[PDB]
């Protein structure tokens, strides 16, 4: 399911964790 | 033998196996420190890898 | 500039890159 | 005075701990060394990931 916008933010926000999450990989 | 001699190197040899093994102590001690780190690091990178295949994947 | 389905593959192309490299961390 | 044979043992003895202690001492700091190494490979790719994700995100908005 879930069209293209969804999508967008489902991905949005998993990139958005992993960001954080790497940089406290650095830490 | 000579008695001074082998007195000298056995208080030395003893301060030699005194820092020796502190310096080894300290060194393990630093890898153990890092292993437990390497686990719980290893952990949080498998759950994050996890969510994101579901993601992916559900994509 | 990016329209959503240019967004969601680009977002997707960035987060399989980031599964990949997280897995080559377990290695 | 002291014990010559009981000095000589103590000796060959702490010579033979002290063998065993810096192989394990120069062994345990190597393979330190070579943690560190890859500590610093890791964080520079790491850094890299997280530029490339952070353009990304940036550059949708
Ligand atoms: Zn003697």
């Amino acid at each position: 399911r879930l069209e293209c916008i969804d999508v967008c933010s489902v991905l949005t926000n998993r990139l958005e964790e992993l960001a954080g999450f790497l940089n406290s990989l650095l830490k | 033998h000579d008695c001074a001699k082998v007195d000298l190197e056995n208080a030395e040899l003893r301060r030699k196996l005194i820092r020796t093994k502190r310096a080894f102590e300290d060194t393990y001690e630093k890898l153990r420190m890092a292993n437990k780190a390497k686990a719980q690091v290893e952990k949080d990178i498998k759950n994050q890898i996890l969510k994101t295949h579901n993601v992916l994947r559900n994509v």
